């Protein structure tokens, strides 16, 4: 046999979005490094658009004296902290290029699917650019924490230490979410394979928009944690907008802003996109000012 | 449990 | 760049097969659980035919109090065990709906080659059905263990604890197998990678007529066990159909039933073919009476 | 829905490229064998050309008594040892064959491309051969040792023990390159995943060449490593061409035989390359004959 | 070892 | 290190 033929490839996707991938460095001075610079952790970033914005998870920069992003074409920025929310474990970083900047194709009208190819992108193990193949695993997936959902992708194609913050793009190059986790959990203390999760893009995109506008993400606050037709109330914080409403433990909640309540994350949802200091109706009739979600 |  | 462009994706095969993979639940009572039900294992399953039988691994359903089924469309079954066969690791359910149930797609003209792509289909951790992707790495594979055959296909297609019992399909969306078995030896202590297992189809198939029809899987057993032209005898079972036979430890044996006798795994294949209670020729000439295979 | 379609597969690579890829079998004598054979290391071997030379790892053949080759059509034969190189961890294999051989689709002008689909053909765990699906992750990697380059391909198709000495093919079955080692070192005791190493096949290519035309492969060596514009030197080896060149520890080397010296790679590359014996120019002008490189 |  |  010979050869004209064309290899299958994902080269295509690979030179689309690669450039855009950025290896990042966190570092922090130690008691011992005596006034010289280390590695503290290290990931991946995505250069979101022209202006030098970087999307990167945020534990990865967490604690960092120094934070440092390194392009695929050699340059070298140090990065300066937009902001970051431990809820979506994202942060954006802003480096200053006057010359031109690679960035992550995004196709917002684009819908990932089960079965799509996927490539992640990132810097495991600090080995320099890796690129890994896998397919999109299932979608929604709330991750390893039964709490808090984040519509996580899952993902098989191969993720290790140093990829998070890096990008997962279909085969086209169009850029499919953030890889953040890796499924590490053992029963009978095996060792999972092949199951990864990323941030959603649309998410990682509107969560972006929001640090740079804001050095925070603002969310509207209840104060109530409770455990789901309708939904109770197991506890009320202490001195909270709640308890300031003077809400009482457990009360049954049928609905709340001229909407029904029967997904307690469809609930929650709706109560951070609502603006702190807002007062709204309630069904058990008691009027509450929500205040924007306490720090963390 | 959820908290919001 | 713009893109009218089509993502590579494998949805279509997911579209037409994820539907008909379950997941299953082995509920057991415990001297803990004090009258309430908790889940011993948990895996997959595979929607055979609109009948509502369904195929899933032994080691899944085993020692089970109750059996659960939840379909992805969210309906949940009891389910019946209409038996199972420690022999191929395989077991059968029913589960009884008045509504359409959905099937996984059957080619049994189609034939698995190595090489091709295919996509494991489960419930690995109880994270919500899975969908990862590998190749046909190898067919006829014995599995870890020496001893049995099994016809096992090989794929790297990632599987974990929960995978067991569900499908393994083509980028057609066809049957390719029955997830089983995940290679876990160590050499050195390392961990094994993207070598999992499946019951090929085409025995799935027999072995669900045979468990549908009858309890159990019926087979002719000789009663004597022996290691490999001719094939010699190891060992002679006590009080066996054997021993009955008066047959002689050792003695080498070139054929049976008007048929030669190269390969024991041919050999034994066609013993358990044939009806229990049946008289046959052998060389070694004595005649015996087969009993069905003993339970295990 | 009918199918009438083909399904997706690299069944066409894999008919080129897999009778070529042979099981490779390390026996020694044990002082607890007593006289007899046994299995100290097993991997994989490619059929290089018709004249039966086969490449494979020396860590695969070391400190072999003898060596057997298995192809898969079943033919078994005994191998003779051409020669190895430890700085590549290459070894060329000699079996005698009247009958034709199969031998690795190699295509010269074939530039293997990040995100190319890729097949790890080998022996895992001796189950027998084995077909695992990645892509080409990175080139150029110079594996997980800082030093020694050796330009690596980084590809995450499955790769495990047995896997050595097989070969890394495209879709179209070309060789891209030898199986020989998987990334298992641990950040906070996690197994890495999907992360192994194939020598280029290009440079496979010469090292063989070089192995059948000589015993050995031959090197040119100053005798002196040092760390790096220009190279500083840490080190001159006592009794070395350096030491009677009478090399002075340190100096820095700007360029050396008619050549600039930034990159110390690219200088080492030059010294390799050059006939043991010749005296060349060097620029700190010292004059110094070159041995061949001492032997490992 | 093959039992049948 | 390199040694050449």
């Amino acid at each position: 046999d010979s050869t004209d033929e064309t290899p299958a490839s994902y080269n295509l996707a690979v030179r689309r979005a690669a450039p855009a991938v950025v290896n990042v460095y966190n570092r922090g001075l130690n008691t011992n490094s005596h006034n010289q610079l280390e590695i503290r952790t290290l990931g991946s970033g995505v250069i979101m658009d022209q202006r030098g914005y970087i999307i990167t998870n945020k534990h990865v920069i967490n604690d960092a004296d120094q934070i440092i992003v390194a392009l695929q074409d050699g340059r070298v920025f140090e990065a300066l902290l937009v902001g970051s929310d431990s809820l979506t474990d994202l942060a954006v970083l802003k480096i200053n290029a006057t010359g031109g900047l690679p960035t992550i194709p995004i196709n917002a009208r684009r819908v990932p699917h089960i079965g799509d190819v996927v490539l992640a992108i990132g810097n495991p193990y600090n080995l320099g650019q890796t690129i890994t193949q896998g397919i999109i695993s299932a979608t929604g997936r709330i991750g390893l924490n039964p709490t808090g959902r984040q519509n996580f992708l899952q993902t098989d194609a191969s993720i290790n230490p140093g990829n998070s913050g890096g990008a997962l793009v279909n085969s086209l190059g169009e850029l499919m979410g953030i890889n953040t986790l890796s499924f590490d959990k053992s029963n009978d203390g095996e060792t999972p394979e092949g199951i990864g999760f990323a941030i959603p893009f649309q998410l990682a995109t509107k969560i972006m928009d929001k640090l740079i506008r804001d050095g925070r993400v603002i969310r509207g606050y209840i104060g109530i944690g409770g455990r789901e037709q309708g939904i109770v109330v197991n506890e009320v914080s202490p001195d909270g907008p709640a308890a300031n409403a003077g809400i009482q433990v457990n009360d049954l909640i049928i609905s709340v802003d001229n909407k029904p309540a029967i997904s307690a994350l469809e609930t929650m949802a709706q109560v951070a996109e609502i603006r702190p200091g807002s007062v709204i109706p309630v069904v058990v009739t008691l009027q509450v000012t929500i205040q924007e979600y306490p720090a963390t | 449990v959820y908290y919001f």
